[PDB]
């Protein structure tokens, strides 16, 4: 028994309907009001304004 | 002496006797550089870069 680890380099894939067993380990399940972006990574969705 | 000299330019007094020294004149400004976080890079199995 090694008590090992491993990491999630980026979350920045988005969602697929691919099996568990096939996907890259990065792509996520679900995204919701997200919005994943190359300088900042992971963060909530800009709001949205009234005129 | 911000003005005073002749012409209205500005005035200087330094101690000692420069009536045939070779000097400039001028202002002074810094210089800043701030290092960042030092961290760890490894390559992850997919090739590239992680953090």
């Amino acid at each position: 028994m090694p008590l090992i680890s491993s990491s999630i380099p980026n979350l920045i894939n988005g969602v697929s309907q691919q099996p568990a067993a096939l996907r890259l380990a990065s792509q996520a399940e679900e995204v919701i009001n997200c919005m994943p972006s190359p300088v900042e990574g992971l963060k909530k969705r800009p709001p949205m304004q009234h005129i | 002496t911000l003005t005073g000299g002749a012409s209205g330019n500005g005035t200087m007094t330094v101690p000692g006797d420069l009536s045939s020294a070779k000097f400039f004149v001028g202002e002074i400004y810094n210089m800043t550089y701030e290092f960042s976080t030092p961290y760890l890079k490894e390559t992850p199995p997919g090739g590239g870069l992680a953090v």
